[PDB]
């Protein structure tokens, strides 16, 4: 089988969209930040033996020009909303993000994985219990990675693109 | 009177053309200040050697960190960091120089050149110069921006000084 399937990875700066993106596509990470206006990225890959194109749209962290960013969410069938777990204001950013998503859509349904990254990092601030209790009062995934040692990193595409799967062919 | 500086402008370290611009000391003193000081580098530091690392067509150049080298850094005259002066000019069109900032109160080095008018950066960029001599110079640079920024040769400052 063959599909395709358009991500956009929203959240605030500095959380790790772009590292996290680069390590699904490009399997390295540097500590260099180099930020993000906007880039798009395409690769081929096998989940569930199930063959997909995956269109990945990194988004910079910014919420200002709300009508380019509403057009990202137009667009986008799924949303991985990261935050940092040492960065407490990154995950208080998150209902926002899905406020915006569900607007835009006019939709209480729209294929979201919630994100923890730096699960490397000894700094942490956002208890992991509190990250799940967010997702799961949204009825979505949670998932903790880090784009440094890629735990977590193709289990958090994979089950946003499940999260899409699912939607299209219930 | 207001002072000038100029920037030799080079594309991948060959000459590219001037451009000069005049500084509000008038009326953005403190700002200007740190620009005209970084320009000359008698401080120990400044532009020279630095790159333009984001340049959006229709928007801008931006450029002045010369201190990290890619895009995050650069530091004030006054410290790492300086307060947002005022904002009684505006982006009305091209040629306009004004402070790049990561929020409030967080200018620094960097800086940006628009290339048309940017007025929802009104009330949150200091603006204290404009272009007076190369806005040519500014139209080629331009050309060799990108949607994300990204430049397709390396734009730097050669060299800068107060004319
Ligand atoms: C939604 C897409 N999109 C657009 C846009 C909107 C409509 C249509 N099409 C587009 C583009 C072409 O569609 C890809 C823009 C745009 C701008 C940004 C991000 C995405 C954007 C953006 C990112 S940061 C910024 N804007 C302000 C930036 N600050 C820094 O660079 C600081 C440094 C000075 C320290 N850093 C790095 C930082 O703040 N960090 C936050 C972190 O802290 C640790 C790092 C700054 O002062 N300027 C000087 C003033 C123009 C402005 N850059 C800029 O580039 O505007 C680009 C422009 C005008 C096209 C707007
Ligand atoms: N230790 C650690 N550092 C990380 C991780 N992910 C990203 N970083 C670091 O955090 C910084 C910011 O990462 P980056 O991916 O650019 O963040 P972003 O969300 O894309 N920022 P922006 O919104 O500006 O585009 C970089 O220095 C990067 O190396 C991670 O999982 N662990
Ligand atoms: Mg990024």
């Amino acid at each position: 089988s063959m599909t395709e399937y358009k991500l956009v990875v929203v959240g605030a700066v500095g959380v790790g969209k772009s590292a996290l993106t680069i390590q699904l596509i490009q399997n390295h990470f540097v500590d260099e930040y180099d930020p993000t206006i906007e880039d798009s990225y395409r690769k081929q890959v096998v989940i569930d033996g199930e063959t997909s194109l995956l269109d990945i749209l990194d988004t910079a962290g910014q919420e200002e020009y709300s009508a380019m960013r509403d057009q990202y969410m137009r667009t986008g069938e799924g949303f991985l909303l990261v935050f940092a777990i040492n960065n407490t204001k990154s995950f208080e950013d998150i209902h926002h993000y899905r406020e915006q998503i569900k607007r835009v859509k006019d939709s209480e349904d729209v294929p979201m994985v919630l994100v923890g990254n730096k699960s490397d990092l000894p700094s942490r601030t956002v208890d992991t219990k509190q990250a799940q209790d967010l997702a799961r009062s949204y009825g979505i995934p949670f998932i903790e990675t880090s784009a440094k040692t890629r735990q977590g990193v193709d289990d958090a595409f994979y089950t946003l693109v499940r999260e899409i799967r699912k939607h299209k062919e219930k | 009177v207001n002072p000038t500086v100029f920037f030799d402008i080079a594309v991948d370290g060959e000459p590219l053309g001037r451009v000069s611009f005049e500084l509000f000391a008038d009326k953005v003193p403190k700002t200007a200040e740190n620009f005209r000081a970084l320009s000359t580098g008698e401080k120990g530091f400044g532009y020279k050697g630095s790159c333009f690392h984001r340049i959006i067509p229709g928007f801008m150049c931006q450029g002045g960190d010369f201190t990290r080298h890619n895009g995050t850094g650069g530091k004030s005259i006054y410290g790492e960091k300086f307060e947002d002066e005022n904002f009684i000019l505006k982006h009305t069109g091209p040629g306009i120089l004004s402070m790049a900032n990561a929020g409030p109160n967080t200018n620094g080095s960097q800086f940006f050149i628009c290339t048309a008018k940017t007025e929802w950066l009104d009330g949150k960029h200091v603006v204290f110069g404009k272009v007076k001599e190369g806005m040519n110079i500014v139209e080629a640079m331009e050309r060799f921006g990108s949607r994300n920024g990204k430049t397709s040769k390396k734009i730097t400052i050669a060299d800068c000084g107060q004319l």
